[PDB]
RNA sequence: AGGGGAUCGAAGAUGAUCAGAUACCGUCGUAGUCUUAACCAUAAACUAUGCCGACUAGGGAUCGGGUGGUGUUUUUUUAAUGACCCACUCGGCACCUUACGAGAAAUCAAAGUCUUUGGGUUCUGGGGGGAGUAUGGUCGCAAGGCUGAAACUUAAAGGAAUUG
RNA sequence: GCGGUAAUUCCAGCUCCAAUAGCGUAUAUUAAAGUUGUUGCAGUUAAAAAGCUCGUAGUUGAACUUUGGGCCCGGUUGGCCGGUCGGAUUUCCAACGGGGCCUUUCCUUCUGGCUAACCUUGAGUCCUUGUGGCUCUUGGCGAACCAGGACUUUUACUUUGAAAAAAUUAGAGUGUUCAAAGCAGGCGUAUUGCUCGAAUAUAUUAGCAUGGAAUAAUAGAAUAGGACG
RNA sequence: GGAUAGUGGCCUACCAUGGUUUCAACGGGUAACGGGGAAUAAGGGUUCGAUUCCGGAGAGGGAGCCUGAGAAACGGCUACCA
């Protein structure tokens, strides 16, 4: 696949066969859905949290261990933030490269990017609207993204 | 759609032939006459509660439903008292063995006793010409809102 | 391939390799007949008496006539290792 | 699966596609735009009668050489012009100008026959009998 | 993107055939792929096949012999009104006497043969022969 | 070739291939239990780091990542599972 | 429309050459070539070969990332590192040999799995010439771009290979 | 493609061929034509991949949710016998279908009408040592659809059926003397009638009706504003 | 409300701003009446139907109308154009 180039990469990740377990894992539930909530308290992102949790802890998959997905906790707990992250980061990005060809108009391969970019959002939101996680009227233009952003 | 006002035409909106004598002190002010449309279409409360006049409503109205009962999508609400809905289809093609999306807007009178909104699915009952373009008239609505309330705000 | 009443009818039934089992037909002068020899007890190995095989011109060109050989001709008991299912 | 829409719904577009192409078909679009009424000397019938204005002798193309007896006809229903070939040995020796000739196709749907450049039709008879008829003997060529 | 997982396996098995392959890794196993190779193994076109289980969408393995000359799958699952079935066999089978077309029904998904006597209809999978 | 096992793999050429071109596929990457002398308490940590992990109590380090494994920190012990 | 204008250099003038030589060769040299702000939108813009997906065959290199090694080499004190070696795995730019298979052939791991004819999808072509012409529409300051006929004519035009 | 002095193509004689009460021609159309390509075309070099990427309408779109076992009921061919005075039905038996069952298993649901079917049994038995067999009312099966009240997520596909003019087509019967046709006709007591017919099939798309539950869509309980009581 | 044998923007009055469209509206072309059908035989198709049956429309072009159960009739009338 891999939608706006021609790359062909494979890399991801290989989940085990072992849905239950760790079996030498101790702890229980209470111990990483705290952590999780403390850390979105902190205000990191479920993938920040995953990552961190995965590193530093013993969480193989936080989902495995608790029967449930980060942001769903996250949102249990309510501290589901305004739209979703990748939505969040795409959005941020287009602010960043918009920016930069504020700063240069001379570079068309910013424009080429942006416009790219901002199709991925848009395609995106229309997901996430189609599926009521965001209001049935949610558009983004640039004017008003940099205030959505920050 | 309809809504307020009731008595708001030059001339005086009154069900025909459904006489409330003014010196029998009732405690309802107006009569109300109403029917069933049959083949299971259920009088709608709103309709026996509601104090609108509609003459060409299939439940208190002077029309009656015979014939064909088609269903629809709701795309126009913009209207009074009517709407137009996309009865959408697939056309056999011999030749290519194969099916062609096509679709029919048809125009259908709706009672102020429904509450429709664009999107909502719903069944009409084909009764005599209404107007120039209508032969149907709305006599169920099988949807609700398309789960309106479910795109609510933060928390 | 009979006919009516019974009776086998349309002459020349045609061979079969022994390793993909796909029909070996005359013009294919690329298939073979390996025969193995009946051997017996101390050395002797019995003439008038084999066990043979058929190899499809395909495999022999493919280059696993060899490999094929030894696969069948070992759970056929005539060989103990080199060939194994497992890879 | 080479362009072609192989989904169960794409009538649509298969057919329109058909008619888009349909109009490659030179004898699709001749039939359809209307050409055999439009141009050609006769109005999309089979013959047509005309008068003869002159008798050309037509020298023919590569390579062969010879003169083809010809004349040039006014066709009666619609007045155009158009020379036409006159068969066989003899017969440009049966016409005489201002005669009320039949004319038919070279059978070829225009396009010239053999040698003789733009001759799209021929003679096939006059004064109201038959050529081959006077080629023969069968019949005489009427009063005037 | 994986537009038909049949058409897949299908192709799969057919060129694992050809190259003079024993067996096949098919993937990702379906019900639809299932019981297409159940119709096939019930007149021995195939040997048996088994479904390895990723935690996924799964995986197959064909054990062939070499009756196979091919099997194959109708693209559009086109309808056939039980008097057009004699029509597709005549399309793409070698002979009256053997081959089966395979088609799913509000009956199953059966062969030709086994519709006909069932005298149900529906939907055209694809061919085996 | 032609003929050969597709359900059984031997460990040697199935401990070549790709963690997704596996049989059925699985991660390659490993939990250990971490210790450094300073204090007496063992950490968990993942094979492949991203986050720069210090330990329990002593701000020190662990592991600064790479582009695959993480470096552990020298003076540091380690175990599997 | 400004700047810039070293260089080479459509135009143009020249010396030659030739029957002629508006050329090829030599010299002079306007515009151009560079850059800014706007246009313009076409190239044999080519791999003359649409994109996503599946499968079908062997070999040695190389780019990038990773992993494995009581490999070499760097010495300091053994390492750490850095380069190199070897095996493996992804994703690359390519070659090699093959050919089950394809082709009209030249050739092609796709141009294969195609009369045993169906994975999904976008585009174009239907003898040659007339002709990318005429007409309308639209785009541009212009040069011109896109969209785009017919009448008539014609038995061939064309591709790959073989011998001469 | 023939003809420029020996023309196997012209003008003719001879001889011969082909079709034959008919044969040529011109125009169109169909087949040939897989040269319009759904079936089924072609696009490196022959006609043809847009300079490039985005991208809306359109076409298309991974996998996974009742699978598996047990029992009954009655059909339709066919086999080996025939029991019989060409065809017949039992059981012996396989084969191939349908209906209903119990396996945690809505079948819309109450409120009675109806009950055909048995867990029933009430006496026993014609009769093969009896679960072979069904007439037979008194506790005990719902769905088979009645009518009334109360509600139901929507589809595509497929089956069977109804509703369906004739002529036309496919096609049965009848010797217009044959035949294209026609729907006649055929038989005796041919001096006071007798009688077979005037079939069947297709008739698709859409609408109605009925069975199916694979394939493929659609809707639902996440700010629980949920499910039944 | 009027008008009709009667439903209806059929017409009038008041009032609103709606109705169709790339699933191709609207417009143009047709040497276009529609159907039962016909020609062509592997199939899928292609082509055609003015014409013995059914439905519609017209009576040189247009309008208007009398009589009447039924006609906007034309082998009826009235007026205009040819
Ligand atoms: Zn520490």
């Amino acid at each position: 696949g891999r939608m706006h180039s021609a790359g062909k990469g494979i890399s991801s990740s290989a989940i085990p066969y072992s849905r239950n377990a760790p079996a030498w894992f101790k702890l229980s539930s209470e111990s990483v859905i705290e952590q999780i909530v403390k850390y979105a308290r902190k205000g990191l992102t479920p993938s920040q949290i995953g990552v961190l949790l995965r590193d530093a802890h013993g969480v193989t998959q936080a989902r495995v261990i608790t029967g449930n997905k980060i942001m769903r906790i996250l949102k249990s707990n309510g501290l589901a933030p305004e739209i979703p992250e990748d939505l969040y980061y795409l959005i941020k990005k287009a602010v960043s490269v918009r920016k930069h060809l504020e700063r240069n108009r001379k570079d068309k391969d910013a424009k080429f990017r942006l416009i790219l970019i901002e199709s991925r959002i848009h395609r995106l939101a229309r997901y996430y609207r189609t599926v009521a996680v965001l209001p049935p009227n949610w558009k983004y233009e640039s004017a008003t993204a940099s205030a959505l952003v920050n | 759609s309809t809504e307020l006002t009731v008595q708001s035409e030059r001339a005086f909106q009154k069900q025909p032939h459904i006489f409330n004598n003014p010196k029998v002190k009732t405690s309802k002010r107006t009569k109300r006459w109403y029917k069933n449309a049959g083949l299971g279409f259920k009088t709608p409360k709103t309709a026996i509660e509601g104090s609108y006049i509609d003459k060409k409503c299939p439940f208190t109205g002077l029309v009656s439903i015979r014939g064909k009962i088609l269903t629809g999508t709701v795309v126009s609400t913009k209207m009074h008292r009517t709407i137009v809905i996309r009865r959408a289809y697939l056309h056999y093609i011999p030749k290519y063995n194969r099916y062609e999306k096509r679709h029919k807007n048809v125009p259908v009178h709706v009672s102020p006793a429904f509450r429709v909104q664009v999107g909502d699915i719903v069944t009409v009952g084909q009764c005599r010409p209404i107007s120039k373009t209508v032969r149907f008239n709305v006599v169920k609505v099988s949807a609700a809102a398309g789960k309106a309330n479910k795109q609510f705000a933060k928390f | 391939m009979e006919n009516d009443k019974g009776q086998l009818v349309e002459l020349y039934v045609p061979r079969k390799c022994s390793a993909t089992n796909r029909i070996i037909k005359a013009d294919d002068h690329a298939s073979v007949q390996i025969n193995v020899a009946k051997v017996d007890e101390e050395g002797r190995a019995i003439p008038g008496e084999y066990v043979t095989y058929a190899l499809s011109g395909y495999v022999r060109s493919r280059g696993e006539s060899d490999d094929s050989l030894n696969r069948l001709a070992q759970n056929d008991g005539l060989l103990k290792n080199v060939w194994s299912y497992s890879r | 699966g080479k362009g072609k829409p192989r989904g169960l719904n794409s009538a649509r577009k298969l057919r329109v596609h058909r008619r888009n192409n349909r109009w490659a078909e030179n004898n699709y679009k001749k039939r359809l735009l209307g050409t055999a009424f439009k141009s050609s000397p006769f109005g999309g019938s089979s013959h047509a009668k005309g008068i003869v204005l002159e008798k050309l002798g037509i020298e023919s193309k590569q390579p062969n050489s010879a003169i083809r007896k010809c004349v040039r006809v006014q066709l009666i229903k619609n007045g155009k012009k158009v020379t036409a070939f006159v068969p066989n040995d003899g017969c440009l020796n049966f016409v005489d100008e201002n005669d009320e000739v039949l004319l038919a196709g070279f059978g070829r749907k225009g396009k010239a026959k053999g040698d003789i450049p733009g001759v799209r039709f021929k003679v096939v008879k006059v004064s109201g009998v038959s050529l081959l008829a006077l080629w023969k003997e069968k019949k005489e060529k009427p009063r005037s | 993107t994986r537009s038909s997982v049949l058409a897949d396996a299908l192709n799969a098995i057919n060129n694992a055939e050809k190259t003079g392959k024993r067996q096949v890794l098919i993937r990702p196993s379906s019900k639809v792929i299932i019981k297409f190779l159940q119709v096939m193994q019930k007149h021995g076109y195939i040997g048996e096949f088994e479904y390895i289980d990723d935690h996924r969408s799964g995986k197959i393995v064909v054990q062939l012999n070499g009756r196979l000359n091919k099997c194959g799958v109708i693209s559009p699952r086109f309808n056939v009104k039980i008097g057009d079935i004699e029509k597709w066999t005549a399309n793409l089978l070698p002979a009256r006497q053997f081959g089966y077309v395979i088609l799913t029904t509000s009956a199953g998904i059966m062969d030709h043969e086994e519709a006909r006597r069932k005298h149900v209809s529906g939907k055209i999978l694809g061919f085996v022969y | 070739v032609l003929v050969q096992d597709l359900l059984h793999p031997t460990a040697a050429s199935e401990a070549r291939k790709h963690k997704l071109k596996t049989l059925v596929q699985g991660p390659r990457s490993y939990f250990l239990d971490v210790k450094c002398p300073g204090c007496l308490n063992i950490t968990t940590v993942f094979s492949h780091a991203q986050t720069a992990v210090t330990c329990e109590s002593c701000s020190t380090i662990l592991c600064t990542p790479t582009g695959g494994k993480a470096k552990l920190s020298e003076g540091t012990s380690f175990r599997r599972k």
